[PDB]
């Protein structure tokens, strides 16, 4: 009925995908093969909104997986759950970028810009009516974070009123892993901040304290990491696939959380997460999966709201559960917590909830809340931006490639002043 | 300007892996029991009007999807079934008795 | 011959109506096929000639979640298949989405389903919808849904049961935006129109029937009983018989005011009913509490101006006219002094019926008060405030402009409330 | 002793002739043999001493795969092997060549056996002529085949059925070149023109009949109860009973208007049926609702000249005539002021008859309209600019051309068309 | 009742037809011997369309090779169908054209036109009524294009109001051969103006990609691209031996595509063609079958149709369908592209439906499309004539065999003249 169609970008936005498109499989029961092997007929009533119809009674995922190196689509492939993917989904180049943002921007953008919208062509004139899109990258390649800005130039333009999700991996400076990654992130949030509708702020200092304090994993590699990321990519948007008692889908999230149309950057974050030894002495009841979940050990970036004002809060939640409690527990710390909250809206947290939990589970939220701690991340990401490029550095292989210096300073103007509308909404 | 002599032995060898990682679907024909779409048969044209089976597993999935929850499902799956699960009077239906059981009968001028 | 049509509007309405609507089968004895294993089920079933019955009820919708569920339950074989009307997409709490956008494709299906609906009414008493103030097109396709029944449609009656936004609970924060753009519809095109909010709901089942954690079930069950006692005067014989008409020409000080509150007594559970008797004296006094009040306002702030009252069961007149001497007497109660006599009074002889799996026990005496206090301008002054709160630096005005609305219809709302608080602030002084 | 003969020419006529003469064959229980395992047949049907059946049908074409089908169907014993005429090549949808090169060497052999049909006749009552407006063989025969039967019977009535060319879907291109030319036949040889188009038949049984992808067969089988409707009242008998010269002075105005517009209600899927309640009284306004016209056109925008309603079935007279007392208290339903009159009524006691394998369901009242409206003129306005913007600089006219017609005949049949809907512009308006 | 003699000429044109008379003999079930062993009786309905009936019950086909060399004949006779053609119908000379226009037209033509239009009016006359005649060759030899354009006026003169129906494929400029190409190409075109009823373009680097990259076949063998052009001959005359709900034989598209006797040049393309492992990941419905019909991908001729404007389409559909979601189909491609069709006549597509698909698919798809992208062909042909002429390159092969210089230019001036007339139209 409703249908977001799913888009990655790069090497961190194909093994995403190849995650995230395995715990959805396992949620309405499709084999490697793609079969169905389901106890409940109320799972393939909504089923249209991520497969499509093949004959025989296959489904196949809307998902273009797009890279510019063919080696991580081949991982892919070889995978245990890549070969239900329709094989014109993947659209590869031939040259990689090389991290660099203006090469996935400027020089190779156009040569592979063309078969990326020929497919989505496809992806979405095929159906009945369309919810939105999803993209999901990181900020810190110029692969996914390179064209994954100007993809979305050309579709939002003939694409002008739909909903356009997407996740994206903000660098970091503790587990900076690129010198150019200041480069490849402040010409990205230019483009993001009026391109783009929603965007979820992951970092991988979060991804890393979660599983480490929190989760105790001795070794905990990026599939484990994929896992916590998509395991709230799928419950922000599960409205969409299961009935509740009071729904709110995509749309219903997206109105009622942004303030203004400049400040759609959001810190998710998870609440049944325990440790392996730590489960037969928890119990799962409402107030401990809120009490675990406005945690900031829980979150999933390296913010801290204690700092800032909450603007909009919100939470989705799932499981067989009473609406008093999850109204109760909401109502107080609103009125304990004084100086947190914002005080020109009051009544901040907007409230989902649905049925049908995720198996192996009996209660489950998944929460979305606005703060003024994410120009923390904004502002150290600025300072490093500024100070390499006070000193004229790496910049010839940027502007070599044809580009003009002076577009720094316009998303450096760009980039200042966005964290000035979050300090006078402070 | 590409040169179409690696271009072509490109596409060669990932067709050919392609082969390789090929793997059939393994005949498990699945069919959602919610809908599905006919084309009337002709009239005249007696190439159509042919005898011929008809699978019974489907008709099972038709009787068993065309059901109400109670006899579908042993404990309730959600809660907006919960209203109207159970149906059963707890006492006998006495409405045959006007004396306990005031209703509106209909006289003989108004219709 | 007397019949009424049902508009359950949004997901707020579809789970009230099946919950109103499992009471209405099990009152009239129909089974879920529709056939039975007389004419009271002629005010809202209609007779067809194979021995069924289809509901007169129309379910408004604009998610298409929540009009499945309704098509594979039990009632599956009830309801005709068109008068369950899905929109395509939803307006997602948007006023605006549903009043210029969205709303205006499914328009002129639900109208010429009303068409049917009334070309089959010999004669038509009013119609009833069921919608909330919080959600989108709850709030935004009945208000235009009002708009095109007051055209065509002269005097015919139609009642509002709503459901206010909650002075604490919430759940949205364009609420009180969606709940004061619509004071511009109900003030206009709205005969009658209830509200009851969820936090006062919540206040009373936690307390009297006993329930630790319940959810909206057992509050649409409450909602349903309140609504059967009202439409019983029409089904079932009365020692007095009450229309839709009737009390509501005589609870209406002024057309500006037409905004009862509602209170059911008694609310009592099967263990506690072993305890308790429920007399016609008993369960009077227990519609004056403002703790089993449920609107989240105190009639001890305000003055009443009318009352009317709805009695079920082994009710004697002598009983009822005892009990409204000792309220006059007592001084906590107030009334205006420009309405001495302000009480009405029907009574029925059929007990309520009771709902297998419902939380409430089956009584003999049960009374469904509805009173106009001045205490409403307590639960309305502190919306007022809130939406000024909200707007005072110009929040979510982007998403409501851009739709097709202009900026300018935000402060007609501002001045049409400040002038409807003001006519409620002239009732309360004495002459 | 009341006799009819049913002409399928063309592609079109024969699966439309075939829906009519499955459902004729079972609606009066003969075997497929064509023998019976009571006059009501000998309308439609010539008894064989033998004890066989033979239909009063002639099947003509130019092309053998659309006959030879029937010759070796289920009714091959049916009907006589030298009435399934079949022509040689076809003629490729041109007008020009299935009326003067390819059409002179058939046209021979089929006014033999309609003299041969009609002198079986000890009474004549009427023709039906099948075809379509688009086709080459369904156009250009057609037009010399009544230009024949008028010259050898002076006053006889002939039906004329044809199916209209859809203003949006179309599957010629040469399409609009038919229509004009064939019109100057039908404007003086015919003295009905019944008009049903494919498009309004695809919106009909995807709302209504709940199938959203119809074929041939689910549309011809609509046309099929049309015609079973008007032949019941010579079948079989009635309360009020009608003749083809009864409607035929009934619901021609004016010499050159004959172009009725023809409906049916109800058209119900046996899921819904069980649920609705179906009276006279309310399938009247079915008949009446512009979604349920068979032509696209809106009857809104034009004035009604005159209606003829047929029932079947359990139909009372006086329900007759408060339904049409409902429909002259309406609005929106508009009469000419030089026509007070403008209805007409025919009741039968047999109800319809549904086919094993159809989509209808088993009703005892259903109601055929026909009507002559001012709605039409746009249904031809929309053609008429369709004809014209081809002729701008002659378009597919050399194929014509070197057949053997003139250039000039295109300018006559655009001539005589602009006088006709001229025609329609001064009898409209009111006095 | 309607019958078409085949006629085959060259090399290119008796391998085009030696695939097709073993694709459509296996659609009525024809062993090589030239008896009866099929399923479905219906294949012995309509059979005398294409077939002679000859004692003992066997089946031989109407067709009549034509050649200058034998050494293709007796490839043709080893081949596996090739025992059920006639020996009387094998033509031949004994000296070669020399791939010469001038060879196969003045030279030697007029030696072997004496015994070949002697065989083909036995076939011809054997007839009931005669629909027409079909003809495979190509425009780039000596006996695809030399005799073949005086076999159709000798046939014209004696049978002047029939069907003519030619297929040609029509020489490319990369995937050039001969260096007098455009010599050929250029001589055989001003015949084919005014000769031939219709004639259908085929392009030798459209056959490649779409055996390639569609396909993704290993070895595009000249099996294969004749695999591919064979069911487009099939699916054309479709309507004669094969009943249907709406049909359309040669005449009723043979007036409907051509609005002016100058333009019968057509472009063919398949539909239901599908990739070696994309097999179970498709859903066959009209509407998929009929956006890869419109595909610029699936043309079979090597310029694109979105350069021009399409001027009459005509769709032939096979198998069990209902064609409600046909014409709906048919007005969506109309509506969305409104500048791609013409505006001087709405409804430019005709359709046609039959019940019996070929085996082993459950739905076929058939596309003739009349556009104005025809001339980007003919240009290219146009100006590789004139650099040789200019210079007379060539030429004393042509003049030294009794043909005047003048023809040359008023082959051009003719052919110029259609390629304006595109234009004009446009
Ligand atoms: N009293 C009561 N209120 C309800 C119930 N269900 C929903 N609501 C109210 O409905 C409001 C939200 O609207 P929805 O439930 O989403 O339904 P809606 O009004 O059609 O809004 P949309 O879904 O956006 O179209 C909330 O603020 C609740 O107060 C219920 O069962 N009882
Ligand atoms: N409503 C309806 N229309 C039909 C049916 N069959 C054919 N037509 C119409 O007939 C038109 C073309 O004429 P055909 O029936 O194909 O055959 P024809 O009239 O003999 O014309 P030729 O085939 O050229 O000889 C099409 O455009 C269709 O609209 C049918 O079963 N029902
Ligand atoms: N959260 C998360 N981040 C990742 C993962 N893999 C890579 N990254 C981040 O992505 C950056 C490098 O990404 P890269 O491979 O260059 O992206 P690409 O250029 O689009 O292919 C590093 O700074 C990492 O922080 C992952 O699995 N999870
Ligand atoms: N489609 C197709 N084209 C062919 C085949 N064989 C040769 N050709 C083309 O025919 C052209 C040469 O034509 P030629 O054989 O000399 O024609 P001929 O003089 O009649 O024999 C070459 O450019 C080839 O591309 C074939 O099997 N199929
Ligand atoms: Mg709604
Ligand atoms: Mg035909």
């Amino acid at each position: 009925m409703r249908e977001i169609v799913h888009l990655q970008a790069g090497q961190c936005g194909n093994q995403i995908g190849a995650k995230f498109w395995e715990v959805i499989s396992d949620e309405h029961g499709i084999d490697p093969t793609g079969t169905y092997h389901g106890d409940s007929d109320l799972q393939l009533e909504r089923i249209n909104v991520y497969y499509n119809e093949a004959t025989g009674g296959k489904y196949v995922p809307r998902a273009v997986l797009v890279d510019l190196e063919p080696g991580t689509m081949d991982s892919v492939r070889s995978g245990p759950f890549g070969q239900i993917f329709r094989p014109d989904n993947f659209v590869f180049g031939q040259s990689g970028a090389g991290n660099n943002w203006a090469k996935g921007h400027y020089t190779e953008g156009a040569e592979l810009v063309d078969s990326v919208l020929d497919v989505v062509r496809k992806e979405a004139e095929s159906c009945d009516c369309l919810q939105g899109f999803q993209l999901t990258h990181s900020l810190g390649g110029g692969t996914g974070s390179g064209m994954g800005t100007l993809l979305i130039s050309k579709i939002r333009e003939e694409y002008p009123d739909r909903i356009m999700n997407t996740f994206s991996v903000v660098p970091s400076p503790k587990v900076s892993d690129t010198v150019v990654e200041p480069y490849n992130a402040t010409l990205s949030v230019h483009q993001l901040v009026e391109n783009t509708d929603e965007t979820y702020c992951i970092d991988n200092e979060a991804l890393y304290d979660i599983c480490f304090r929190t989760l105790k994993l001795t070794t905990p590699t990026y599939g484990d990491l994929n896992h916590l990321v998509s395991a709230t990519m799928s419950g922000v948007t599960t409205c969409l696939r299961f009935p509740g008692q009071l729904n709110a889908d995509l749309r219903k999230l997206a109105v009622n959380m942004v303030p203004f149309p400049r400040l759609h950057f959001f810190m998710p974050g998870f609440a049944p997460l325990t440790s392996r030894g730590s489960q037969q002495y928890r119990a799962l009841t409402v107030p401990e999966l809120t009490q675990q979940m406005f945690d900031a050990k829980n979150m999933m970036a390296a913010c801290d709201p204690r700092h800032g004002r909450y603007l909009t809060v919100a939470a989705v939640f799932r499981g067989r559960m009473s609406m008093k409690e999850v109204d109760e527990q909401m109502l107080n710390v609103q009125n304990k917590n004084s100086s947190y909250f914002v005080e020109w809206i009051p009544n901040n947290v907007k409230t989902a909830v649905c049925d049908i939990p995720p198996r192996g589970l009996k209660m489950s939220a998944t929460f979305i809340g606005n703060s003024t701690a994410i120009q923390e991340l904004f502002k150290r990401i600025s300072e490093q931006f500024t100070a390499m490029f006070r000193r004229k550095a790496f910049l010839h292989w940027y502007t070599g490639e044809g580009m003009d210096e002076m577009e720094f300073t316009e998303a450096e103007s760009n980039m200042n002043d966005l964290v000035s509308e979050y300090q006078q909404y402070q | 300007i590409p040169d179409e002599v690696h271009q072509n032995q490109i596409l060669r060898e990932l067709y050919l892996k392609e082969l390789r990682t090929q793997k059939l679907y393994t005949q498990y024909h699945v069919n959602p029991l919610r809908k599905i779409h006919t084309v009337t048969r002709k009239p005249m044209s007696w190439h159509d009007n042919l005898e011929e089976p008809a699978d019974a597993r489907f008709l099972n999935l038709i009787h068993h999807a065309a059901q109400g929850p109670r006899k579908k499902y042993p404990e309730t799956q959600t809660e907006n079934q919960e209203v109207g699960w159970d149906l059963e009077p707890l006492i006998n239906p006495e409405r045959h008795d006007r004396r306990l059981n005031h209703f509106r009968v209909c006289s003989d001028i108004t219709l | 011959m007397r019949e009424c049509i049902s508009i359950h509007v949004g997901q707020a309405g579809v789970q009230i109506g099946n919950a109103c609507w499992e009471l209405y089968c099990l009152e009239h004895g129909i089974q879920p096929d529709g056939q039975m294993p007389d004419d009271s089920f002629n005010t809202f079933f209609s007779e067809t000639g194979a021995g069924k019955h289809v509901p007169r009820a129309v379910f408004v919708d604009l998610e298409p979640t929540v009009i499945d569920e309704v098509r594979t339950g039990t009632y599956r074989q009830l309801f005709h298949p068109e008068q369950l009307i899905t929109g395509k997409e939803d307006a997602a709490n948007n006023y605006a989405r549903g009043h210029y956008t969205i709303g205006k494709e499914i328009i002129d299906l639900v109208l010429d389903r009303i068409r049917k609906l009334a070309d089959q009414c010999t004669g038509l008493q009013g119609f009833l919808v069921f919608h909330s103030f919080g959600g989108g097109t709850g709030s935004g396709f009945t208000s235009l849904l009002m708009e095109r029944l007051s055209v065509d449609y002269g005097k015919k009656s139609k009642l509002e049961f709503s459901i206010y936004p909650a002075p604490q609970v919430s759940t949205a924060v364009v609420e009180p935006y969606n709940s004061i753009l619509t004071t511009h519809t109900t003030l206009e095109h709205s005969d009658c129109a209830f509200m009851v909010d969820n936090e006062a709901i919540y206040d009373i089942c936690r307390r009297n029937l006993d329930i630790e954690r319940p959810t909206y079930t057992n509050l649409n069950r409450l909602i349903g009983q309140i609504v059967s006692s009202i439409t019983a005067s029409l089904r079932f014989d009365g020692a007095l018989n009450v229309d839709l008409t009737e009390f509501q020409t005589n609870l209406v000080p002024y057309p500006r005011i037409h905004f009862p509150l509602a209170t059911y007594a008694p609310v009592i559970s099967a263990e506690k009913a072993y305890h308790e008797q429920l007399s016609v004296a008993e369960i009077t006094n227990a519609c004056f509490e403002p703790a089993n009040q449920m609107v989240k306002c105190d009639p001890r702030h305000g003055k009443y101006m009318a009352c009317c009252l709805l009695y079920r069961g082994d009710v004697v007149p002598k009983d009822v006219n005892a009990a409204i001497a000792t309220i006059k007497t007592k001084r906590t109660i107030q009334f205006v002094d420009w309405c001495p006599t302000g009480f009405k009074v029907g009574i029925n002889y059929q007990p309520p019926t009771v709902v297998p799996g419902g939380d409430l026990a089956k009584v003999q005496r049960a009374v469904c008060m509805l009173s106009n206090t001045t205490a409403i301008a307590e639960a309305w002054a502190r919306l007022d405030h809130k939406f000024d709160l909200m707007y005072a630096k110009r929040a979510f005005v982007h998403w409501y402009v851009g739709e097709g609305m202009e900026e300018g219809e935000f402060s007609e709302a501002r001045e049409d409330m400040a002038a409807l608080e003001k006519d409620y602030e002239e009732v309360g002084v004495d002459s």
